[PDB]
């Protein structure tokens, strides 16, 4: 915790004179306390090594890019991309000299037997950047560059086949902005042989498109973008979908009809159900032409359009040509050619719908709103109908989604052939009550969830930055979760008892899961509003301003207002709701994480007995626990021990408290009951009175002895 | 030919080119040398017009593919073309390769170098479609006799740096070897740099024995003859010969300069003959100017220790006699080999010659015949200050604070080492003493001897200028006045019983 970076990157600029004579010691210490692992000290060495290229004479100048090339050529892992970090780094930071050691860098590109589609693309990024740069050198490496080009796209060895494509896009991108226009184009016919044969390097052709695509924003230039594109003008339209005319019939057993036809756009087409017509019986299955390609299409409509509206419109409800799924028994007796047969149609389907949207999401036309409504229903739909083909696939369907194309019945069968859920649109700060529709809030939300504490503390998803992450959460949380919050913790607070007349239709059909879209909820407020990195120059003043408008009930005051009071107090403001129902006991250890992490930063009066008055109502909150497997013994007393250390913890040890809850041990082995050696409530159970009264033993006699 | 290939296969599938070209007869190979200067892509435009024929390497195309194949690896092998069309017919040709018929593929191609190579050759670019091939799958038997048959002056680069992706080194690094003497050795200044390196990394693979050994072994031959015959020179393009082998050597030391450690310390210092092997001037070179590195102060130190060790220690217990030292042996002296080496490196040697330094410093000092060994590190030391002009002035600095803040032993050998550094020093710090002026304070705690010597052997710097006495008088005075030891006399006196004592 002492020696801060902020010290050395001062040193740096305090030290010249006094530091010059340093040159074995910053050197020959860096490289041992800049591969070393525990994150802080990998961060100093890499501030080191940066500051090293910011202060030296010429061999100091050398001696550092021959440190890093002699840690690029041969290495360990972390080593490996603390190298392309520090790299990428120095020559995006300032280009016009971190080019004298060109040759030196070169030496590298002779002798790396290391890659991963990661790195490699990186080696190549950095590689581009210096090839625009000279002209002569920049030829040796095009030397070097159709050299890995033509001897990879001639490699039979499978990491080689796509490797070729992956680096080929990457010089091409690079490329993307003498006889360079000559040069380029021998590798653009030649890419174009070399994959004009092959489906899935189409795929890699196009989705590795994408990223380059999207992720410049006055850089890709239409004349310059004008040619890779152009091959890519009609291919969608031309061959993608068949057109939909009512007597299109031939070879298919199930009968191609507008099932689960959508028909949100207009009333005259001939985007037909195309899934059918051209994917599927098409010709042998095409795993990412349909989706991927059509990523890609819709990709060149995003930035190749630059504000493209209807060239996705003239089909924008085109109904896929799947029959009616309602006969999952429909297919018992049968299988592996209407089984995995709809299993691809399925997985495709689900793409044709989720590129639909995750394209569709962010377009902020009305009816595009409604259409996006309307499509996140039939993905539900869908997805029940796809669920039920899942037990129905029980044992094998197996991933013939695009499986990213870039490599070498249950909960998470479905994990990997998904596909990327968007950047900007997981958010629409006005889906309504329902009881947005009713699966509308836990599926967006479980698609924010599944890796929103992932960045906080998928490739298209981490490309972002977790600052940034953070940057567009204070940017749009509060106007969503405020309204969700206080509309639904007092309706199922009210509803619950709605539920006691028979009301299960109403139960296990109004909020079945309303409970736990409220616990994922609360834990993307615990997640987001207290950020791990806020201690530092920038994540404190984010939770500040995250503060400012977390300020549900009534104001927050002036123009500043320093004491957390109106936090705390916009806290128990929010407690308010969900101290009279919260849905379960799972959500129990939830509320209690999430009063404190950021309700808990002090441990005083109101606060600290607040700590007290959280405690004996965690024990308080009368136990609701049917009897099965001991699954919830794994944590419904590792989560008890927190409780009643919270209750303890904004006191202290509880040697006053314990004697009886030791005692409630004492009726805690009454029966199939909880605490009840005198309480009869939560905070105790069946076996869990055994573990948390050892708990409790713990935190009193491990202080008191 | 334009309308040709893509008029019969141009529209249709099933008799359209096969029928429109059942007997173009051109050859086998009309179009791509009927315009030579074609139709830009054409190229790869009538390549897939062939190509409408059959696969590529397939056996159907006996005169169409193999005809493609004979003109183009050929006439386009080694004549002139566009060096973008030496691209693009061996890209289209790579990428057919894949899927040749299994004989049908088998050109002259398993020595076919004598098919083509052997004969013709001198452009490289072709060379690579025989990697292509050869991947595609022994045949190596030309190699056998010509691993460069007639490799005259294309038998190193453009064998070897295809030798990488296709190539054999149980007689393809020994063949490398036997061309490089007269054959290789044609080029000057690049009998060693270009093929060393390609050697070397060729050496990727293996072959650290035999590919160490001969680096040095045809260094040594075509030192020891011209030297016995009587960059640096036209007799110093040793100078540029070595600057290569070491450097390469040297760079590329890291997972393997274990192995050399290894041989040129377990054959030469095994049979004991290493004199004549583990001594030569450019077979250490290399032992100590890549030793300055990190990984190198361990082994490096105790291999000469012992070699200066054991080679002195034979080499009088003979020369006390005549019925075994006058009808017997002769023997190369290990001291001469390194008096020598300080006297090779004159030529620039940078990285290979502050090695040197480095060991006088960590010698000559610390090394305790024993006396004999000390007094030998004076040598190392002392001549390395003697030749080379610009790496010395931080030898000094080494020196003097070395052996002015230290316990009593120092006082013989770093103090006889200060006497003769300056002493031979002719005006080494004549206008350079600036580290002095801040050590002479120190001294006021050293042993009753040493102050007395330290006071003697600056006493030749003392006659230059007044800024290094108006500072000693000052550094000294002040001591007299409080306890002021026998050293404000020693000093008052030397001072005074010296010339410097006039005026």
């Amino acid at each position: 915790g002492c020696m801060p970076e902020q010290l050395m990157q001062n040193a740096f600029q305090n030290h010249s004179m006094v530091i010059k004579d340093f040159f074995p010691s910053i050197l020959s210490l860096a490289q041992t306390f800049l591969h070393s692992a525990h994150p802080a000290v990998v961060s100093f060495g890499s501030c080191m090594y940066k500051q090293a290229f910011a202060v030296f004479d010429s061999y100091c100048q050398q001696e550092v890019v021959c440190a890093l090339v002699t840690h690029v050529c041969s290495g360990n892992e972390t080593e490996l991309d603390i190298s392309l970090d520090v790299l990428t780094d120095l020559v995006i930071l300032h280009p016009s000299l971190l080019l004298r050691y060109a040759t030196f860098v070169k030496t590298i590109l002779d002798s790396m037997q290391k890659l991963n589609p990661c790195q490699i693309r990186k080696l190549f990024y950095i590689l581009s950047t210096l090839a625009f740069s000279q002209r002569q050198e920049g030829s040796y490496i095009q030397d070097d560059m159709h050299m890995v080009i033509r001897k990879w796209l001639s490699s039979s060895v499978p990491n080689h086949k796509q490797m070729g494509i992956i680096g080929a896009v990457t010089m091409m991108g690079s490329v993307a902005l003498i006889e360079c226009d000559g040069q380029l184009s021998t590798l653009l016919d030649l890419v174009g042989f070399c994959c004009e044969q092959t489906p899935e390097v189409l795929a890699l052709y196009y989705d590795e498109l994408a990223n380059l695509i999207e992720k410049q924003k006055g850089n890709l230039d239409l004349q310059l973008l004008d040619k890779f594109g152009k091959s890519l003008v009609e291919d969608f339209p031309n061959d993608f979908v068949v057109d939909l005319s009512p007597t299109v019939d031939g070879s298919f057993l199930f009968p191609v009809k507008s099932l689960y036809n959508l028909d949100e756009d207009e009333t005259q087409g001939a985007i037909a159900i195309n899934l059918l017509p051209l994917v599927s019986q098409k010709r042998v299955v095409s795993p990412i032409c349909l989706s991927p390609c059509f990523r890609l299409l819709r990709l060149y409509t995003g930035e190749q359009n630059n504000g493209s509206l209807e060239e996705i419109d003239a089909l924008l409800g085109c109904p896929l040509y799947l029959t009616d799924l309602e006969v999952e028994g429909k297919l018992d007796s049968l299988s592996k050619q209407e089984r995995e047969f709809l299993c691809s149609l399925l997985f495709y389907a689900l793409n044709w719908f989720r590129e639909v949207v995750n394209a569709f999401c962010q377009q902020q036309d009305a009816e595009m709103k409604g259409k996006v409504l309307t499509r996140l229903q039939n993905i539900t739909e869908l997805q029940n109908v796809l669920g039920k083909c899942l037990a129905a696939t029980p044992g094998y369907v197996p991933p013939p989604a695009t499986f990213d194309s870039e490599a070498p019945a249950q909960l998470q069968s479905y994990r990997p052939y998904f596909r990327e859920l968007d950047l900007e649109v997981f958010s629409v700060l006005h889906c309504g009550l329902l009881t947005l529709g009713p699966a509308e809030l836990c599926f967006l939300l479980d698609d924010m969830c599944w890796k929103l504490e992932h960045v906080l503390t998928f490739s298209h998803l981490c490309q972002r930055s977790p600052k940034e992450v953070a940057v567009c959460v204070v940017k749009l949380l509060k106007p969503l979760c405020n309204h969700m919050e206080n509309m639904h913790n007092y309706f199922q607070t009210v509803i619950p008892n709605q539920g006691v007349v028979d009301e299960s239709g109403l139960n296990i059909q109004e909020y079945q899961l309303m409970s736990s879209c409220y616990h994922q909820l609360l834990l993307a407020f615990r997640l987001l509003f207290a950020w791990s990195g806020f201690s530092q120059h920038e994540n404190s003043n984010l939770l500040r301003s995250a503060l400012q408008v977390l300020a549900d009930r009534l104001k927050p005051g002036e123009t500043e207002f320093l004491p957390l009071e109106e936090l705390i107090s916009e806290s128990f403001q929010y407690l308010l709701n969900f101290q009279a129902s919260i849905p379960s006991f799972q959500c129990a250890f939830i509320l209690t994480q999430v009063l404190m992490a950021i309700s808990e930063k002090p441990m005083t009066g109101w606060k600290r007995e607040k700590m007290a008055s959280l405690a004996k109502q965690f024990l308080c909150q009368s136990w609701m626990k049917p009897g099965g497997d001991r699954e919830k013994g794994s944590h419904f007393n590792s989560a008890l021990h927190t409780l009643l250390c919270v209750y303890l913890e904004h006191t202290d040890n509880i040697l006053k408290a314990i004697e009886e809850i030791s005692s409630v041990g004492v009726p805690e082995l009454i029966n199939s009951a909880k605490d009840g050696c005198s309480s009869t409530y939560p905070t105790l159970s069946r076996q869990t009175f055994p573990v948390f009264f050892r708990v409790m033993m713990a935190q009193l006699e491990s202080s008191v002895k | 030919m334009a309308q040709r290939i893509l008029q019969l296969a141009a529209e249709g599938s099933p008799e359209r080119l096969q029928e429109a070209l059942q007997g173009l007869t051109e050859g086998e190979l009309g179009d791509m040398v009927t315009r030579q200067a074609l139709r830009g892509r054409e190229t790869a435009a009538l390549l897939k017009g062939i190509f409408k024929g059959s696969p590529c390497s397939q056996q159907s195309g006996v005169l169409r593919r193999l005809q493609v194949y004979k003109h183009c690896v050929s006439l386009v092998e080694s004549g002139d073309l566009h060096v973008g069309k030496v691209s693009e017919i061996i890209g289209l040709l790579m990428l057919e390769a894949r899927q040749l018929p299994g004989h049908a593929l088998a050109e002259l191609a398993t020595l076919f170098v004598e098919v083509i190579k052997r004969g013709s050759l001198s452009n490289g670019k072709s060379l690579e479609l025989f990697s292509t091939v050869l991947t595609a799958l022994f045949k190596k038997q030309l190699i056998n006799t010509l691993c460069s048959s007639k490799w005259d002056p294309q038998c190193v680069i453009h064998l070897a740096n295809m030798f990488r992706d296709i190539p054999l080194s149980g007689e393809e690094l020994q063949f490398v070897v036997e061309k490089v003497l007269r054959m290789f050795s044609k080029l000057d200044l690049q009998e060693i740099p270009p093929l060393v390196y390609q050697l070397l990394l060729l050496s990727a693979k293996g072959s650290k024995k035999t590919v160490l050994e001969g680096i040095i072994s045809f260094f040594n031959q075509l030192d020891k003859r011209q030297k016995e015959e009587q960059a640096t020179v036209p007799l110093d393009q040793l100078r540029h010969v070595e600057g290569t082998v070491i450097l390469h050597i040297v760079s590329a030391i890291n997972l393997d300069q274990d192995i050399g450690e290894e041989l040129i310390k377990h054959l030469k210092t095994e049979q004991q003959k290493d004199p004549g092997k583990a001594l030569c001037p450019f077979s250490v070179s290399l032992l100590l100017s890549t030793a300055v590195k990190h990984r190198l102060q361990e082994q490096i130190f105790d291999f000469l220790k012992t070699s200066i060790t054991r080679s002195c220690k034979d080499l009088q217990i003979l020369q006390a006699s005549k019925f075994l030292q006058d009808l017997c042996p002769q023997q190369y002296d290990v001291t001469a080999v390194i008096l020598e080496v300080v006297k090779n490196s004159a030529f620039g040697w940078d990285h290979v010659t502050q090695g040197l330094v480095d060991l006088g410093f960590s010698l000559m000092e610390s090394y305790e015949p024993a006396q004999q060994a000390c007094k030998l590190g004076a040598s190392i030391l002392l001549e390395t200050f003697k030749v080379h002009e610009p790496i010395r002035s931080d030898i000094l600095e080494q020196v003097l604070n070395r052996v002015l803040t230290k316990a009593a032993s120092p006082v013989s050998h770093f103090i006889d080492l200060l006497s003769n550094i300056v002493v031979s020093a002719p005006l080494v710090l004549q206008n350079s003493s600036s580290r002095v002026t801040e050590t002479f304070d120190n001294l006021s705690f050293l042993p009753i001897d040493t102050v007395q010597g330290l006071l003697r052997a600056v006493q030749p710097l003392l006659k230059v200028s007044m800024s290094v006495r108006d500072s000693l008088i000052l550094v000294l005075q002040k001591a007299i006045f409080s306890r002021q030891l026998d050293a404000r006399k020693a000093a008052v006196a030397g001072f005074l019983l010296l010339l410097r004592n006039f005026k």
